[PDB]
């Protein structure tokens, strides 16, 4: 996965 | 006049996230402390769009319905709105945040650095242009939500559900210019306006990340701008 993907989809 | 109850909640939402964190007063202050020089320079703005990367991430998760699009439109609309988003949230920091008279001294320092200025005098063009409408905090963080939800994009799949997710955030905005500036009827399609012109930053933006080259983006900046 993107870097993006792996900080949009990290849990809040 | 009133936001009703519904609206609130959306505001909130957009009011909390957008002023959860802050750019490191330390990023600012290396500019007028330390040389700063065209090298200097690119480093300094691979922090500061690293920054604006890491909060409108988050801004962006928190948008009223964004966990409703499937995650390749959530991609999508994040790499489309990023240089938009990016000039709106710089030129919030720049036109308020900012120490009495420093924004001409960060202006000075870059106009000094060596790096050309074929995109920097439209960008300080740019935040003067949107200064002289004293927009509110509720005004920049909403523009921003406004941009991130548009249907327009290049890549967007749903844009029906993303032109509805859109819709309720320009009454919000629409009702926050009636409230502050009954007088001037035009003002939310004057702040609308003024969007068309960080348009062509963004159709542009490839071009003018090479001019700020010095002889190299980190990983996390070639994603986001497709560079
Ligand atoms: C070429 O020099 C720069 C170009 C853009 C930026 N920036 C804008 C800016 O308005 N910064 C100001 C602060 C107060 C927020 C000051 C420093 C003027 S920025 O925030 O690093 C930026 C904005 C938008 C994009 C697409 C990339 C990078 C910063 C730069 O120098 C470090």
């Amino acid at each position: 996965p993107s870097l993006l993907k792996k900080l949009l989809l990290a849990p809040a | 006049m009133e936001l009703t109850p519904d609206q609130q909640t959306l505001l909130h939402f957009i009011m909390d996230s957008y002023n959860k964190q802050r750019m490191p007063q330390e990023i600012t202050n290396k500019i007028l402390k330390e040389a700063f020089s065209a090298e200097e320079n690119f480093l300094i703005l691979t922090e500061m769009a690293t920054n604006h990367v890491q909060v409108l991430v988050e801004f962006t998760k928190k948008l009223p319905g964004f966990q409703t699009l499937d995650h390749e439109d959530q991609i999508a609309l994040l790499k489309g709105s990023a240089v938009e988003a990016m000039f709106l949230r710089s030129a919030e920091i720049f036109n308020k945040k900012l120490p009495s008279g420093h924004s001409d001294l960060l202006e000075a320092r870059i106009r000094n650095s060596g790096i050309s200025d074929e995109y920097i005098t439209p960008m300080f063009s740019f935040y003067k242009s949107i200064g002289e409408l004293k927009m509110t905090q509720e005004e920049y963080a909403l523009l921003t939500a406004i941009v991130i939800l548009s249907p327009d994009r290049q890549y967007i799949k749903d844009r029906e559900a993303v032109e509805k997710l859109q819709e309720p955030l320009l009454d919000v905005l629409q009702k926050l210019c009636k409230i502050h500036q009954p007088e001037n009827p035009q003002h939310f399609a004057c702040l609308l306006g003024r969007l068309t012109e960080l348009r062509t930053f963004n159709h542009h933006h490839a071009e003018m990340l090479m001019s700020w080259r010095v002889n190299k983006f980190t990983p996390l900046l070639c994603e986001i701008w497709d560079v």
